[PDB]
């Protein structure tokens, strides 16, 4: 709070590491605060967003998670393929094919191309 | 290339005479149902209701 | 700067090729391609340099070998070269075989074309090097591969030019450095594309004239398209890049792989190789989530930015070296979310000191030093060249030095 | 070296009567559909995508459409970002009418 008051801009590990204890203990509206930093200090919020979608899968918020990954990818934000996995799995591990049927429509969005390991994940909760 | 799947139906089969009389039957506010259609009474011999 | 003589934009115009906002220059170098006017942000892509599929070469990258603007003739003795030729190996050779047969069969566009292209005394490629030029070179490596890569072409030279050949296989190549200069314009100037012409999706070593004028840069603005339906080949500018009135358009020539040892062996050298390092070792390891810090440069291994929106103009000191030093180096990461321990003695420092001692000033072998810069001595378009190289591989490792020792200054603002 | 340097590049005149007929009849439209459809793979999602770009432009800017045709202008709009001038909504002007209404054959 003292950051803003001196007037000296944050680092960019400063809000990476706040994201990443606001998404372990789970604080939804929390992360998006900062994001919105980041968009009036000229710095991209790409890694920032990664780290935070994959903090909220590593605790069980999974219903953060989607609101969080489906936000940012909306519009323009590509993301790592490791995370593309993870969600897809994980939404279909517990009964979430509406969530992670649009991951993966966002996915196929962005370039990569859905293998058979996406259409196995969905096949779990379709059979 | 997942394709927009789009699932739709249309099933067709004989009815249960329960079903027609949910279809038909309509209860008023007193209890009364009255859905039966008694008499062949098209239209009045007097104005035409 | 001067504008290519009028010739030049003919003879292909003729032909249906169309360029709307380029002309290429004449002045000596690779005849390059500079814009006029300005063109302003747009949305898509603006398509330039209309090149129709009539003029190229565009043999197949697998067996069997096809050529959609066919050369060879039916029952011709040159199939039987290619054929006989190892795939996957050298692409290069049956190239070669396809542009010297398209310097003598009839009135081909590429029997006109041919003045353009630089000659013998021209070009920058090794393979049309001599041996103490290539001894004239602080790599071993590379040394060897070009040694041996100028042979296995004067082997797949008496194999098929042997005191019978047939006239219409002899007169294409009657010694042994005609056939160098079409391997060298090979090498250079092949580019791998998928082909849609009708049914068929297919991978092809292609050669594209007016095309290849496109100089290179790492920070590209030009994409390759092809369109589907008329067979033809377009330069595409980029979506939201504004252009200037004369200044140079690149297209990318290698991208996600460089080293130098490579791209060098492609033509020139590198200037600031942004994907390209020495390997350090000699230390335990250095920070990661600081070097990318302090000069603001965006993570993300595989697409690393700078953000010029970063400060009231901080420095000039990002190069091709800096992003690609920031990358290739022991940085250590831990958890990602440590104290960022200030340990100048452990966490700065020393360590990147052992880096200043593992790059003790070019201490390999140090054949030369300063001296070598500017020795204002240009000739034989090879020779100036390895010198060249020399010289920006030093410059690369005495800027990445001085890079780590802002960075080891600065931890502190 | 080849002498046909000029005799194929010889500009052929009396071509500016061959140049309106093409304008009042639809022939710029037809000639830049095409040319927009030349690197299309399936027509039927280019179609949709410039009948669903429209639908935006109607929806963004109301109260402007009714004469300028959205398609139209959508159409305008891609094929002006390559040079390709094509005035605005391919809109035809009356440049000689002290009159209301032109007879049309």
């Amino acid at each position: 709070r003292r950051e803003l008051s001196v007037g000296l801009v944050p680092l960019h590990e400063t809000f990476v590491a706040l994201v990443r204890l606001f998404g372990s203990k789970g604080r939804a509206t929390r992360g998006l605060e900062i994001l919105a930093a980041m968009e009036k200090l000229n710095y991209d919020i790409r890694k920032a967003w990664l780290v935070l979608v994959e903090e909220l899968v590593r605790s069980n918020h999974l219903e953060d998670a989607n609101k969080v990954f489906l936000k940012g990818a909306k519009g323009g934000l590509r993301a790592t393929d490791e995370i593309y996995d993870l969600m897809i799995e994980e939404d279909c591990k517990s009964g979430d094919h509406s969530n992670a049927l649009t991951i993966a429509y966002e996915m196929e969005a962005a370039g990569r191309m859905a293998t058979t390991f996406h259409f196995n994940c969905l096949l779990s909760v379709q059979a | 290339m997942i394709d927009q799947y789009k699932h739709q139906q249309l099933r067709i089969g004989s009815v249960s005479p329960q079903q027609i009389s949910a279809w038909a039957t309509k209860i008023l506010p007193n209890g009364e149902i009255v859905g039966e259609v008694t008499k062949p009474y098209t239209f009045h011999y007097k104005t035409n209701k | 700067m001067n504008l290519a003589d009028p010739d030049f934009y003919k003879i292909g115009y003729v032909r249906s090729f169309r360029a709307y906002g380029v002309e290429f220059r004449e002045g000596p170098d690779g005849f390059g391609v500079f814009a006029s006017k300005d063109i302003e942000p747009l949305r898509r892509a603006r398509m330039i340099m209309e090149i129709p599929l009539e003029l190229m070469l565009t043999i197949s990258k697998r067996l069997p070998w096809m050529f959609f603007p066919d050369i060879v003739p039916v029952g011709h003795p040159i199939f039987d070269i290619i054929n006989s030729t190892d795939p996957k190996t050298d692409w290069d050779l049956r190239l070669a075989c396809l542009l010297l047969l398209a310097f003598d069969q009839e009135d081909n566009f590429w029997q006109l074309y041919g003045d353009f292209l630089p000659s013998a005394d021209e070009c920058t490629s090794l393979l049309l090097a001599t041996e103490e030029d290539l001894l004239e070179l602080q790599d071993e490596s590379l040394e060897l591969t070009m040694r041996e890569q100028q042979h296995r072409c004067l082997e797949f030279w008496e194999k098929n030019w042997h005191s019978a050949a047939p006239l219409k296989i002899k007169r294409l190549a009657r010694d042994p450095k005609i056939f160098m200069w079409a391997a060298s314009i090979a090498q250079t100037r092949c580019i791998n594309m998928e082909m849609r012409i009708g049914a068929l999706i297919q991978d092809a070593n292609v050669l594209v004239p007016y095309a290849d004028m496109l100089n290179h840069s790492f920070q590209p603005n030009c994409f390759f398209h092809w369109r589907f339906k008329d067979r033809m080949l377009e330069v595409m500018i980029n979506p939201g890049s504004r252009i200037k009135k004369g200044e140079e358009m690149t297209v990318n020539y290698l991208s996600g792989q460089q080293n130098n040892i490579f791209m060098q062996r492609f033509g020139f050298s590198s200037a600031v190789n942004p994907w390209d390092a020495i390997c350090f070792s000699g230390d335990s390891r250095i920070h990661l989530d600081t070097f990318l810090s302090v000069f603001n440069i965006t993570g993300l291994r595989q697409e690393y930015y700078y953000n010029s929106k970063s400060a009231k103009e901080g420095d000039s000191f990002v190069d091709g070296a800096v992003i690609a030093a920031a990358r290739t180096l022991p940085t250590w990461s831990d958890r990602d979310v440590p104290i960022i321990p200030s340990v100048e003695r452990k966490a700065a420092k020393e360590l990147q000191e052992q880096c200043h001692e593992i790059l003790a000033k070019y201490p390999t072998t140090a054949k030369q030093d300063q001296q070598i810069l500017d020795a204002t001595e240009d000739g034989r378009r090879t020779l100036e060249a390895a010198i060249k190289y020399r010289l920006h591989r030093k410059l690369f490792i005495g800027k990445v030095i001085d890079a780590l020792e802002i960075y080891q200054d600065r931890i502190l603002f | 070296k080849d002498v046909f340097m000029e005799a194929k590049l010889e500009r052929v005149p009396f071509l500016e009567e061959q140049m309106r007929k093409v304008n009042e009849g639809g022939g710029v439209m037809a000639g830049d559909i095409d040319r927009l459809m030349k690197s299309e793979d399936n027509r039927f999602a280019f179609v949709n995508e410039i009948a669903a770009e429209a639908t935006a432009y109607v929806n963004n800017n109301r109260d402007e459409y009714g004469h300028k045709k959205a398609i139209h202008h959508v159409l305008s709009n891609r094929m002006n970002d390559a040079g390709f001038a094509r005035p605005e909504a391919y809109l035809e002007t009356e440049p000689f009418s002290p009159g209301p209404t032109y007879l049309k054959e």
